[PDB]
DNA sequence: GGCCACCA
């Protein structure tokens, strides 16, 4: 069925499924459509023979240089996507809802790559983008290689240090021994601190940054038990920040910033406090996000490897249900 | 840019 | 990762 976004009870039932599913993702929450306010939401779901929702896909439709929209389900659908007979049924509902307006429906779920799964998807008519492509983080919209810490490997861990070898314990201890202190919250105060460090870091890298309203809509859509901004200071001086979202089975480190000059390893202190939040809440996974390669030349791998010693997770990548093949060929 | 998100 | 860097 298609979700009637003007039916509050129906939206609540949809949200309860997303928030309680082991496959839930913040980018599949209907709150992500409030963040992506320049995209159009279209959402679909399936029910089991007992009336319960068993699968859901939140799509956002974007503009292209053609007469067709781009339909994108970021880190969805919310289900076991290797259940491809069930996937086909859900995608069929999605295609009904899109009513011919999109040239493609793309979804990039956090499911492990495998050759058997890749072949199954292609056999069902999907076009996949994974090892067949790349350009690194630019080959796909979301990075396909991700540094994920499995906290279930440490059932008795009480503090962040309990997870790490001695060399890493020393790195984590360093900022706190040098006077760095971290607080956290989700008010306008922490947002302004984040945004100063975020724009400062963007200028230093000469790169574009998102407007503050992007994060203000996210603070409006997600309460402090879901969205938390961590702020590292030393002797009152702002040093670095990070934004983490707690949703489903993971806490995700999504955005960060750091000031110019000496920052006293404060980004390590942010990571430690974020991981401590995951331990305190019994969260299975802490996700530090994408890397370009398992390499010493990748500044993303080098930093994140301090906190993730296991292999990066490699996902199936982008799964494209092609609807207008002429436009698909032009744009992809 | 693209980390996406 | 090689006190050094990383620290989106």
């Amino acid at each position: 069925p298609v979700l009637n976004l003007n039916d509050p009870q129906a939206v609540e039932r949809y949200e309860e499924f997303m928030r309680q599913s082991p496959y839930g993702q913040v980018t599949q929450d209907l709150g992500w459509a409030k963040v992506k306010n320049n995209w159009e939401p279209v959402d679909v779901y399936l029910e089991d023979d007992q009336g319960a929702i068993i699968a859901a896909m939140s799509m956002l439709l974007g503009d292209t240089p053609t007469d067709k929209k781009f339909a994108y389900a970021s880190k969805g659908p919310v289900m076991d996507v290797t259940d491809v007979d069930l996937l086909d049924r859900l995608v069929d509902e999605a295609v009904k809802a899109l009513d011919g307006r999109a040239y493609v429906l793309r979804f990039d779920p956090e499911v492990a790559y495998s050759d058997e799964f890749n072949t199954t998807l292609q056999d069902h008519g999907y076009v996949t983008r994974n090892r067949n492509v790349a350009a690194g983080m630019h080959a796909t919209i979301q990075p396909r290689l991700n540094m994920v810490l499995d906290l279930t490997k440490f059932p008795d861990a009480k503090t962040t240090l309990d997870l790490y070898p001695s060399k890493t314990k020393s790195k984590i201890k360093r900022p706190f021994r040098d006077g760095v202190e971290v607080h956290s919250g989700n008010s306008a105060t922490e947002l302004d601190e984040f945004f100063k460090t975020y724009t400062t870091m963007a200028e230093r890298h000469g790169i574009t940054h998102r407007p503050i309203e992007y994060f203000q809509r996210m603070q409006a859509a997600f309460d402090a038990d879901t969205m938390r901004i961590f702020v590292a200071e030393r002797e009152g001086k702002l040093l670095s920040t990070g934004i983490a979202l707690k949703y489903g089975r993971k806490i995700w480190y999504m955005y960060a910033g750091s000031m110019d000059g000496n920052t006293y390893y404060a980004p390590y202190a942010v990571q430690s406090e974020m991981i401590q939040w995951a331990l305190d809440t019994n969260t299975d996974l802490y996700d530090l996000g994408g890397i370009e390669s398992e390499s010493t030349d990748d500044s993303l791998y080098v930093f994140k490897h301090v906190f993730v010693k296991d292999a990066p997770r490699e996902y199936i990548g982008e799964i494209d249900k092609v609807l207008d093949p002429e436009v698909y060929a032009e744009l992809v | 840019a693209x980390c996406x998100x």
